């Protein structure tokens, strides 16, 4: 029914520009609430940027912070924009549309979208290596090494083994290369299935039970 | 506007009471425009509670909103692990005269379970991996509470360097932790060393966790 | 018109 989905987060050069869109989904604007931007750095909690009121006034309203880089709009009647621009590694972070209800209807129009990651790094995409895990010659992993920008997606014999699975956050090395690892624990064959949607990467990795 | 909360984190039991305080700078719109998210990773702000106290749509009783102007409480009552989470305040006032809204800074909560041992298993690095130039050992400790501490020696040699640590949120069944610990060191040092030990300390229990590199 | 809040 009602959805909100954020897009256009990606990996962005430090004084680059990029625009994110906030689509909904079951609903057109009509009046009576703001659509919202809020960001949200990694380990830290959500920050308010912008809001645009939904009717007739389209009224915009910027963090003091914000007002300077940031410009919100209106770009349809199902689509918000969030143009960022002189963009540093502070401005890293999950960037989340969400609807702003009137008083009286907070609850009611309450709706956030997912998020969308905005990667702020000199850097260019790079595909992770994927290595097996398993004990010196039963848990076995895969370690999925090295890649940029986020997300990578593991799953276990193309998702149907879930129990017993371990998957752990990602950790960004100095490189700004991210790294991250997932354990299956199993009493028939344990294959890791990693993609890195943002080179194209899909690797299935078969884990023989030592080395 | 600037919203303060309790401190970075507080605990209790399966069962227990935890109380989350939040401030405002100056009074939310008409005293009770004040909400309470939960907050899990990698997911958005889940509402719990709008106009100060009353409770969202399909949100457990044992959820408790007080407070007006700028001071305000959650109070979760019966904490289950599911609960082990992070909770925001967001305050509201007119978009014309301040922010539009404002999100105070956050406050975790762990809840204290049953206490498990963790399991240790350390993980040589493929063959494959010695070819990049850098090889990656990793630790796992899985399905423990409370909290750990990791230690990489090689040769006996306590580490200090190269190691991350990446631990998973509780478990929203038992409250346990997975941890991943990786020491990473060029191929040349890794092939330097002999012996690689992983020891997980829980209070005063330690696993021991060592390969040879040679018996890979 | 746009409510205060």
């Amino acid at each position: 029914q009602e959805q909100l989905v954020e897009s256009g987060g990606d990996l962005v050069k430090p004084g680059a520009s990029l625009t994110l869109t906030c689509t909904a989904s079951g609903f057109s604007f009509s009046s009576n609430y703001w659509m919202c931007w809020f960001r949200q750095a990694p380990g830290k909690g959500p920050e308010w940027i912008a809001c645009i009121y939904a009717g007739n006034s389209g009224s915009t309203y910027y963090a003091t912070w914000a007002k300077g880089r940031f410009t919100i709009s209106k770009t349809s009647s199902t689509t918000v924009t969030l143009q960022m621009t002189s963009l540093t590694a502070a401005d890293t972070a999950t960037y989340f549309c969400w609807r702003r209800g009137a008083y009286g209807y907070y609850g009611d129009l309450n709706l956030w979208g997912p998020g969308t990651l905005v990667t702020v790094s000199s850097g260019q995409p790079k595909a992770p290596s994927v290595f097996p895990l398993a004990p010196c010659c039963v848990t076995l992993g895969c370690l999925v090494k090295g890649y940029l920008p986020e997300p990578v997606t593991v799953t276990w014999n193309s998702g149907t083994l879930t129990n017993g699975v371990r998957t752990f956050p990602s950790v960004r090395q100095s490189s700004g290369l991210y790294s991250l690892s997932s354990v299956v624990s199993v009493t028939p064959e344990v294959t890791c299935n990693v993609a890195h949607p943002a080179t194209n990467t899909k690797v299935d990795k078969t884990v023989a039970p030592s080395t | 506007q600037v919203l303060t909360q309790t401190a970075s984190s507080v605990s209790a039991a399966v069962g227990g009471t935890v109380t989350i305080s939040c401030q405002s700078s100056q009074s939310v719109y008409k005293n009770n425009y004040l909400a309470w998210y939960q907050q899990k990773p990698g997911q958005p702000p889940n509402l719990l509670i709008y106009n100060a106290s009353t409770l969202a749509s399909g949100v457990s009783s044992r959820f408790r909103g007080s407070g007006s102007g700028t001071q305000f409480t959650l109070t979760i009552s019966g904490v289950q692990c599911d609960d082990a989470a992070t909770y925001y305040c967001q305050g509201g006032f007119p978009c014309r005269t301040a922010d539009c809204n404002v999100f105070g800074g956050g406050t975790e909560v762990v809840v204290k379970g049953d206490p498990v041992a963790p399991t240790v298993l350390i993980f040589p690095p493929a063959a494959d991996q010695v070819a990049t130039g850098t090889v990656t050992i990793v630790c796992v400790a899985n399905k423990y509470f409370p909290d750990v501490t990791v230690t990489w020696e090689v040769d006996g040699t306590t580490q200090t360097t190269g190691i991350e640590n990446s631990k998973t949120p509780q478990n929203s069944a038992d409250c346990t932790y997975n941890l991943s610990s990786t020491l990473t060191l060029t191929s040349t040092q890794y092939n330097s060393h002999k012996e690689y030990t992983c020891k997980v300390t829980q209070g005063t229990t330690s696993v021991v966790q060592s390969f040879n590199r040679g018996d890979c | 018109y746009e409510p205060e809040a």
